[PDB]
RNA sequence: GCUCGGCCGCACGCGCGUUACAAUGACUGGCGCAAAAAGUAUUUCCUGUCCUGGGAAGGUACGGGUAAUCUUAUUAAUACCAGUCGUGUUAGGGAUAGUUCUUUGGAAUUGUGGAUCUUGAACGAGGAAUUUCUAGUAAGUGCAAGUCAUCAGCUUGCGUUGAUUAU
């Protein structure tokens, strides 16, 4: 039979249409079916082994990365959970065909490189890659949570779950991720 | 919990303890914290021997339970706690004991480094001219005057 | 009108008590810190009484004319003794001996403690 | 059928052993420990008043595991860091008073007993016949409880 | 028969030697009739470090000589009588090499 | 927020440039409503590798070099 | 009211909400039975966004809650306190 | 003479160490000498089922698999915990089955997860006097 | 050689570091997870069991080891479950300081170290600059060993938790 995420989320759920992410992304193999985001696996190994990383262990190391307070998995594992479970209470959708869109959409497609020549700062149009993109696009949603986070009694397993709602939504006013998402593209569409 | 029946009086915002010691709605023992000579596990300690309840909020004790700490505190060691629990022990050669107050403690200092000031000990002067006693580190140390020795709230 | 710690005469009968043997009665004991305690308890020199004699004799023979004899030494590790207030003791620090009129309040603290070992510091550049 | 204490996680076992010494108060509770006296060095005194009972509650279940552990070792086996401040945290041991003392109210309650055998640790705390019985019913009916959760 | 248990202990500052007299003690005790002996065994290697600052004079970077010492120690086990031992000890075994001896019954 | 997102994907690799020795040049194939087929050498930043696919925001680009 | 010491400062001058620790009988009943009120999802968070009540007190009101077959709770963490309200929240007063 | 009708199998990661022994049953699972459900990361819990599941409750219900680990960390005990299951039910099969019932249920496990039968090689990496950890070392003024 | 001072003296200027600004947290309680090191001539070294103290620490009641046999196959801490606090320089943080008690040492006063109750400062994530660092690696987290009567914020090692980005 099989196995739900956190015991209570079906992977086949969801589906990437886009041909882009397909390679770049957990959800459509049988091996990334876990219950529990720990794999203590050994990506990060090969040079592209990152891929097969099921998403959320992407998600839930990207998150445990604030120093002092970071560095122990096992929390965050949680944070992310919780997390779920909140963007659940909400939208009732299978959250992984949230926060899976959110990544699709927080990723900016164009960025601009610094190339100077004798002081001057000069850039030029490129056009950002696919692992990149994913990399940007959870680094991003993650960045922002913690940002409100701080000296707030809100939560990161509330922050997290507002934000990869908004990401999803392309509401430009409720993700300090997708701001820069077009900001960088727009920055990056006047340089180039 | 909080099931307060009558608000705006039912309760007391502030309450005065030992002169200037106003205090703060939250909860009980805490709350005593502000008065200088109580701290975090003394204002527990009170709370054990005036019966009174801890994890309830502050000020939701009339002037009874006020005083059962004014004097609870004038000769503390009479409702038993013991000697060791106390800030101050055995003074000036014959004086017991005590367990300086918001306003008592501010002078007993400024007695004992009177003491001092004219004995000329090294400590003693040490305090005068303004300058840790024990931290022994001068070079870089406390530079640009930071807060010398006895330290008080503000 | 003023008074003085736990009267000083009661300490003089205190100390000298029915056994004045060792310099510090078990008496004088219950008063002092626990490090002072601590020495004493364990293992207190015999030099520490002759010098204590030594005071004696500057406290009597000299007149009311308040001249006390300067009495010098190296004890600076020496915890005032009740009978030693009053008398005017020369302790070393570094170069020479100090001289101080011991006061009822220095009792149970450290006879160097007074001795300044070191003149802190005045500036400019 | 019948299950013993390693079938039941004992934080949630002493949650019941710690009252069956309530309502039954075979105990009494010595005077330090009301007398606030957190366990080691710490900071606050305890919050849940009972905490005498919770700590023998399992200090039974902790002997019933490892019989002939010492009064210096449970004082360890607690585990317990120092925030000294700015020097790192050492780990810390325990509090022999109340410690000690738990083992002795267990001995009367013909629970612990003082082995007089074993020439390494002679007196060492063990649990009984009628001692560890005790236990088996506690979690068996705990035990029961949780099956029964249907 | 006066059957005596010996046991027979082996340390060194150096495995080459060590392993010659382990490996013929056992070679030769084998080899006699009155002989019951139990495999040789071989101890956890005990290894004494120390580390030093190289440079006399505290100057220059930080260089560290990590310096080692190992122990070896093998005991084997004997059913004989007691000139069967003085027999089989009879060997031509390197220096520093302690052999200890305990006879129990 | 109208915009043209012609998907193409990477035919071949050909070489990195820009001297901060993390841009990567690629010749790309196209996959979308507008054109489709045309090929353009687009320059990338990042992981990628053959058959990928990248929206682009500029269908009227290709930068060169190789030298 | 202040007397902290350097803290003010240029940047945010956002008032800080005025949460209470106390609840008038008029009003403790008829603010259990309302969880419709503070959103869909129920966390020590949302709870004080909405009725200006801290945590440590919310917990207690959300306890009761769930006590009153009101409430279900979804996990209980550390400082994560997810709760659903039973049936769905339709209550628009 | 004697002859048991066992199977030894052994799990490890970084330290850790997961004795396992198989035997014919009802399906019992003994972890250090307690039931599954009380591991101490409540969590991790599930990565031991994983392997239970990816078989079937089948496999597990006929035989009694009792464990003892005292490896290193809570979490890579946990790890051995596991090797030690998949590598039994596996080994278990070799000797007491059909060899091609082993391969089936090898693959299996392969196929889903390889840290249940290979080891995770790496340790941890001694440090070096060229600094405080490591690879880290002691700051560096220049100007 | 001896007695007593000093190298720690303070307006300040540099350089390693330690702790932290807190709810991805603090405090109370519960929880059999580790590695590597060490250890005596009689009591003098590691110290288990037991007794006494609120506590640091005592006693000598019963004991093993000059070591895969004894301190130990365990006494780590981060982590995990429960509870209290609930944004509040609050105490997060703990500097400074005041009696008391305890251990090392003839001697600690120019606080050896440790315990208790108070006191409770800057700090709200840090300008120009600038250092290491690609995997069980960074980081965090404790444990050892050197020094050592007593003193680690240093050093040399050890393990647990454990990732972003590159190739
Ligand atoms: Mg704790
Ligand atoms: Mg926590
Ligand atoms: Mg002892
Ligand atoms: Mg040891
Ligand atoms: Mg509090
Ligand atoms: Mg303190
Ligand atoms: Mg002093
Ligand atoms: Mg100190
Ligand atoms: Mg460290
Ligand atoms: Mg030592
Ligand atoms: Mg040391």
């Amino acid at each position: 039979t099989q196995p739900k995420l956190f015991g209570k989320w079906n992977y086949d759920e969801v589906k990437i249409q886009d041909p882009c992410f397909q390679n770049y992304i957990a959800c459509t193999t049988t091996k990334s079916q876990v219950f529990v985001p720990h794999t203590a696996g050994r990506y990060q190994v090969k040079k592209f082994r990152k891929t097969q990383c099921p998403i959320v262990e992407r998600l839930i190391g990207t998150l445990m990365f604030h120093g002092r307070n970071a560095g122990k998995k096992a929390l965050c594992i949680k944070v992310v959970k919780n997390a779920f479970e909140i963007i659940h209470l909400v939208t009732g959708r299978n959250p992984l065909e949230v926060f899976v869109g959110a990544v699709q959409n927080a990723g900016p497609r164009e960025d601009s490189t610094r190339i100077g020549t004798a002081g001057v700062v000069r850039k030029q149009a490129v056009d950002v890659a696919p692992m990149r993109r994913v990399n940007l696009a959870i680094y991003f949603i993650i960045k922002g949570c913690r940002e409100s986070a701080f000296k707030s009694m809100r939560s990161i397993a509330e922050t997290l779950a507002d934000e990869i709602i908004n990401a999803e939504k392309n509401n430009t006013q409720s993700s300090w991720a997708i701001r820069k998402k077009d900001e960088i593209e727009k920055v990056a569409k006047g340089n180039r | 919990m909080s099931f307060v029946i009558e608000k705006e009086s039912d309760f007391k915002y502030i309450h005065r303890i030992l002169n200037t010691n106003i205090d703060g709605k939250r909860i009980t023992p805490i709350a005593l914290t502000g008065i200088r000579g109580i701290g975090r596990r003394f204002a527990y300690i009170i709370c054990k021997v005036l019966k009174i309840d801890p994890n309830a909020r502050a000020g939701l004790l009339t002037e009874d339970q006020c005083n059962k700490i004014t004097d609870l505190i004038a000769d503390p060691e009479a409702h038993g706690i013991p000697t060791w629990l106390l800030n101050r022990i055995n003074d000036f050669k014959d004086g017991k004991n005590y367990q300086m107050a918001s306003n008592t403690l501010d002078t007993k200092m400024r007695e004992d480094l009177e003491r001092l000031k004219k004995i000329k000990s090294h400590r003693g002067l040490r305090h005068f001219w303004g300058l840790k006693v024990r931290g022994q580190h001068t070079k870089t140390s406390g530079r640009h005057g930071v807060v010398c020795g006895v330290v008080r709230k503000n | 009108f003023t008074f003085r710690g736990k009267g000083l005469e009661e300490l003089t009968a205190l100390a000298s008590g029915s056994n004045s043997e060792k310099l510090i009665s078990d008496e004088l004991a219950a008063l002092f810190d626990a490090k002072t305690r601590r020495r004493v308890k364990r293992g207190i020199s015999e030099k520490y009484a002759k010098f204590v004699n030594k005071v004696r004799r500057s406290k009597e023979k000299c007149p009311a004319g308040e001249k006390p004899v300067p009495v010098k030494t190296h004890y600076r590790s020496m915890i005032v003794i009740p009978e030693l207030v009053g008398g005017i003791v020369g302790v070393y620090n570094g170069k020479e001996f100090v001289n101080v009129e011991v006061k009822f309040d220095m009792i149970g603290k450290y006879l160097a403690e007074f001795a300044m070992t070191y003149k802190p510091t005045t500036h400019g550049k | 059928s019948f299950f013993t204490v390693k079938d039941v996680a004992a934080a949630d076992f002493i949650r019941e052993y710690a009252s069956h010494l309530k309502k039954a108060n075979k105990l009494s509770i010595p005077e330090f420990t009301q007398w606030t006296t957190t366990s080691v060095a710490r900071e606050l005194a305890p919050q849940d008043s009972d905490w005498v009972y919770i700590r023998t509650a399992a200090l039974a279940r902790k002997v019933y595991l490892k019989p002939h552990t010492g009064i210096s070792t449970l004082k360890h086996i607690f585990g317990s860091n120092k925030d000294r401040g700015n020097l790192r945290n050492k780990h810390q041991a325990c509090h022999g008073k109340i410690l000690r003392w738990a083992l002795k109210s267990l001995e009367d309650l013909k629970i612990i007993r003082k082995d007089k055998n074993s020439a390494t640790k002679k007196f060492s705390r063990v649990i009984t016949k009628e001692g560890m019985t005790e236990l088996n019913r506690i979690a068996t009916q705990i035990a029961i409880k949780q099956r029964q959760a249907k | 028969v006066k059957k005596v248990r010996v046991r027979i202990t082996l340390t060194c500052k150096n495995l080459k030697s060590v392993e010659k007299a382990t490996s013929e003690i056992v070679s030769r005790a084998k080899k006699t009739e009155q002989v019951e002996v139990k495999g040789p065994v071989r101890m956890p290697t005990k290894t004494l470090v120390i580390t030093v600052r190289k440079s006399p004079c505290g100057e220059g970077s930080k260089t560290w000589d990590r310096f080692e010492m190992r122990i070896y120690k093998r005991i084997i086990d004997l059913t004989c009588n007691v000139p069967d031992v003085k027999t089989i000890t009879n060997f031509r075994i390197d220096p520093g090499v302690e052999i200890e001896l305990t006879m129990t019954a | 927020n109208t915009e043209e997102t012609t998907k193409a994907r990477i035919m071949d690799v050909l070489g990195k440039t820009g001297s901060r020795g993390g841009i990567t040049q690629v010749r790309v194939v196209l996959i979308s409503g507008k054109e489709e087929g045309r090929q353009l050498i687009r320059n990338v930043k990042g992981a990628c590798r053959v058959g990928d696919v990248l929206e682009l925001m500029e269908c009227e680009r290709e930068a060169r070099r190789l030298r | 009211k202040k007397g902290g010491k350097k803290k003010w400062t240029k940047g945010k001058a956002k008032d800080k909400v005025n949460h209470a620790v106390f609840i008038e009988k008029k009003n403790v009943e008829s603010i259990i039975n309302n969880p419709s009120k503070v959103g869909k999802v129920l966390t020590v968070s949302t709870v004080v966004e909405k009725l200006k009540v801290n945590g440590s007190l919310a917990r207690q009101l959300m306890r009761t809650m769930a006590d009153r077959k009101l409430v279900e709770k979804v996990a209980k963490n550390g400082n994560q306190w997810v709760y659903s309200v039973i049936g769905g929240v339709k209550e628009d007063k | 003479q004697q002859k048991p009708q066992l199977v030894q199998t052994f799990g490890r990661k970084k330290n850790a160490v997961a004795v396992a022994s198989v035997r014919p049953g009802k399906g019992l699972l003994k972890v250090n000498g307690s039931p599954i459900d009380m591991i101490n990361p409540q969590i991790l819990q599930a990565k031991i089922y994983e392997p239970i599941l990816l078989l079937g409750q089948q496999k597990f219900a006929n035989l009694d698999i009792r464990i003892r680990v005292r490896g290193s960390g809570y979490t890579s005990q946990v790890y051995a915990i596991r090797q030690a299951l998949s590598k039994g039910i596996v080994a278990y099969h070799a000797k007491y089955v059909d060899e091609n019932s082993k391969r089936e249920i090898k693959e299996q496990l392969m196929q889903y997860d390889r840290s249940l039968l290979v080891a995770d090689p790496r340790r941890m990496e001694p440090k070096k006097c060229g600094g405080r950890g490591a690879r880290s070392k002691m700051q560096k003024a220049y100007r």
